[PDB]
């Protein structure tokens, strides 16, 4: 089944007219993330683009994929790779401007089994693959769905809870400084809309139901968080009845070699920590893994840095993160992940299964501009409380937080008045404890490794797998493009990594967003190549078709993005034909 | 009283009134003259004049309505000539102005 | 005020501040200095000033509660050399420790 | 009465969901706002679906020549702002406006 | 006030579908073709 010398050295034979330079051609990056995503990424990708659009047609079908006219039928011919014409003559990245000579077909191995185009694996038959696989498994209750979808798809989903979790940035030495007033928001976002809040980050929802859901919640808003939760640990454990036990071969046993959403070789695509890092470090020992961390070659990290250490504007090759709970401080660990396996092999179950079918493509990420965050976060304006006197609850006691009086513009404490929740001084006052964690730099990770054993030989590892991500930023909810008491581009900005997430409605939030250029966002996916590609990646917009236009009874979606999760490597049918 | 008097209110006159009586003074009087004295500027100047001159009357019969509220502020980004460093967020007006 | 000067805060005067003093300032001043005297070093100096000086400022607004609450224990385990014969569990915040 | 407001308005529409939504209004009330620009945006979506994507030209794209609502040349029979007229001159070059 | 001018025929594109005369295109059929649009679509839910 790589028996693919038939087809890449015979093919320097014949023609190869030319498409765009974008959707094959991979670079890196050297700088922040703002300017290369609002300066670059705009003036080239409307130069490189504007001539012949290329493999984003996917409205095809099998009677017209198939007529002598396709000009994709040509370059289709093994379904255990994904052949096509790119710039020729290059091995790695490189940089920013493509070189000059005749193309050149370069090879890659069909991933996952739904990489299959469209129109030869249809849709039909990959939410049909549910019902045989999800048969009377974990399905929720109709009214959380009507909570959960209306959360996702709300026009009015206040900033306040994302400028929350790009300050919480996951680790527990704050998480639990502030618990007051965050079961007040949640209430205050629940029994005021009926809504959960915190659901755009499965850290902050494996963290709650664990110190939220004994006591200091209603019965109903952590059972949502508890469905939402379970579900996800039922689709972890309908993979195990898709294995067999018995063949643990060079690190990875047999639960790692079935499905891509265990593959610790491959990274989640939003990760504060280093959890899959070293889960992924003893493995790859022979599949020639190699990182890019902001341009550089190796990594630094330190264990905490403090607000003296302000420095938001670093270069070198640092990855923060939160503290170590307990042991020893001072030159001990190198690095230490926090805990076992459960974490980086959950985490993005939920990204990659849950989020997509609530979303149903009304996501897209966004990186965080932090340099007006933690500014515009250490001046709340809070009311003393008498010594003798009692605390109040109402916004029209002159000296509670909320008073209309009090409101002074360009605070903290205004936020809550355009969000219309509740707060008091034990609530507010115990945010500055952030000065032991605090979140410097958003990031740009690309990270490498040949494939599992299965796909081993002379003439494939030539063909290996990128992954780009995006570090202590954020994955943002609906946008909304029509509010103005906030400003539109100023606090984040898109960085689309993966095709769940890559909205041109919501790209409307970078500075230059050209009518001539948003013609091409409402086609072309935008991607920056050094944080991600087409063909030479494992997530694909023929796959993204399935949670776009799939139309599913929304809990038909979640179990098929599951068997459309398993591979099509000669090892990989080993298990899935028996 | 003023309507036996040629383009002479012209917001220059009805400021006087509050804006509890005139409502009451409007509707007093009945007729126009015979010898068309309020008739030789166009209803459509009378009238132009009286709209602001009662936006007026109304306008300083708020002019003492301050100290019990809290002033108007910027509600929307309109952005701080000092905008760098600090990110100046709008405010939404819905509260209740009574101060005590 | 203090805006026409090259980095006159210096993380000092704003702990001599309280926290609620100075930000209603902004939507006071106007412009900025003539002579750009505060801008030829790095608009991130500056940056690097309010925001890390700011967690002092609230830090005496915060020092007057001191004396009307009750001093937090840690949030984990947090093993200790004295712990043997007494395990250690830790506290989530909820309560309402303002002395009342 | 249970009648919810400003229904014969976009404007007035639009000027709800977003600033009126944060908890001000009752939520068995603004949900009905909630679901109706979801209607529209929802309208909007299928628009799309059913249409070739990337075979524009001269000013009018792909989008711009199968469905007379979304092609800018076509205006709407209320005018609050000016943003509609400019809009039809910005395209519309071409086509003797 | 419309001159005396002689009269005389012309023509004008249908710019759009629904133009089509309803006796020529029937509400049946309309509706029917909007039908299949809503297939596994959006809808308001009747307590809206």
């Amino acid at each position: 089944l790589l028996d693919v010398e038939a087809t890449l050295v015979a093919l320097r034979q014949q023609h190869l007219d030319r498409q765009c330079y974008f959707g094959v051609y991979v670079a890196e990056g050297t700088e922040d993330t703002l300017d290369v995503q609002m300066g670059r990424f705009m003036e080239t990708w409307a130069d490189m683009m504007p001539h012949h659009p290329h493999w984003v047609n996917e409205h095809l079908t099998i009677l017209q994929f198939i007529a002598p006219s396709n000009p994709r039928l040509r370059f289709e011919l093994n379904p255990a790779f994904d052949f096509f014409v790119a710039p020729g003559d290059v091995d790695l990245p490189g940089p920013q401007r493509p070189p000059e000579a005749m193309p050149t077909v370069n090879a890659t191995l069909r991933i996952i089994n739904g990489n299959i185009p469209v129109p030869l694996c249809p849709i039909s038959f990959r939410d049909c693959r549910g019902t045989q696989l999800g048969l009377g498994r974990h399905t929720m209750t109709p009214a959380t769905i009507k909570a959960v979808k209306d959360t996702f798809e709300d026009r009015a989903y206040p900033t306040i809870f994302y400028m929350l979790e790009a300050v919480i940035h996951g680790n527990e030495r704050n998480f639990c400084a502030l618990l007051r007033l965050l079961t007040q928001c949640i209430r205050g976002y629940w029994e005021q809309s009926h809504r959960v809040a915190f659901v755009n980050n499965f850290h902050m929802l494996m963290y709650i139901t664990t110190y939220l859901g004994n006591g200091e919640l209603p019965e109903v808003c952590i059972n949502i968080y508890r469905d939402l939760l379970q579900h996800v640990r039922a689709l972890r454990q309908t993979i195990t009845d898709f294995t067999i036990q018995g063949e643990g071969h060079n690190g990875e046993t047999s639960e790692a070699l079935n499905n891509i959403l265990t593959d610790d070789t491959f990274i989640a695509p939003i990760l504060w920590d280093c959890d899959a890092l070293i889960y992924r470090d003893e493995a790859a020992r022979d599949r020639l893994p190699a990182i890019r961390v902001s341009g550089r070659n190796g990594y630094q990290a330190l264990h905490f840095v403090d607000m003296a250490g302000h420095n938001f504007q670093r270069r070198d090759n640092v990855l923060i993160h939160g503290r170590p709970v307990r042991g020893d401080t001072g030159q001990g660990i190198p690095i230490t992940p926090h805990h076992d396996r459960e974490w980086g092999i959950l985490s993005k179950i939920y990204y990659y299964i849950v989020i997509p079918a609530f979303s149903r493509g009304s996501c897209c990420t966004m990186g965080v501009r932090y340099d007006r965050l933690y500014p515009a976060l250490q001046a709340v304006i809070v009311p003393e409380i008498p010594a003798d006197e009692e605390a109040p609850t109402t916004p029209e006691d002159p000296r509670h937080p909320l008073h209309a009086h009090q409101l002074v513009p360009n605070s903290l404490n205004v936020y809550f008045h355009n969000a219309h929740l509740t707060v008091d001084g034990d609530a507010l006052l115990t945010l500055q404890e952030l000065m032991g964690d605090m979140a410097e730099r958003t990031t740009a990770i690309l990270v490498s490794s040949a494939p599992d054993a299965g796909a081993a030989t002379a003439t494939t590892r030539n063909m290996r797998i990128y992954d780009g991500a995006l570090y202590h930023g954020l994955i943002m909810m609906a946008y909304q493009a029509y509010d103005e008491t906030i400003a539109t581009g100023t606090f984040f900005y898109p960085v689309p990594v993966n095709p769940l997430f890559a909205c041109p409605e919501h790209l409307a939030s970078l500075r230059g967003m050209t009518n001539a250029r948003r013609v091409l966002a409402k086609m072309v996916p935008p991607i920056p190549p050094f944080l991600g590609a087409n063909h030479h990646a494992t997530i694909r917009q023929p796959v993204a078709y399935h949670v776009t236009h799939s139309k599913s009874d929304f809990n038909t979606l979640t179990y098929s993005l599951l068997g459309g999760y398993f591979k099509f490597t000669p090892i990989s049918l080993t298990h899935q034909l028996r | 009283r003023v309507v036996f008097d040629p383009s002479n209110p012209t917001t220059f006159s009805v400021e006087a009134i509050a804006a509890y009586t005139p409502v009451a003074l409007i509707r007093l009087l009945n007729a126009s003259g015979p010898l068309q004295p309020g008739h030789r500027v166009d209803i459509a100047d009378a009238r132009s004049i009286y709209t602001v001159g009662a936006a007026a009357s109304a306008a300083r019969a708020r002019a003492n309505h301050n100290a019990n509220t809290i002033r108007r502020t910027a509600m929307f980004a309109e952005t701080d000539p000092m905008t760098w460093l600090r990110p100046t967020v709008g405010l939404k007006r819905t509260f209740n102005p009574r101060i005590i």
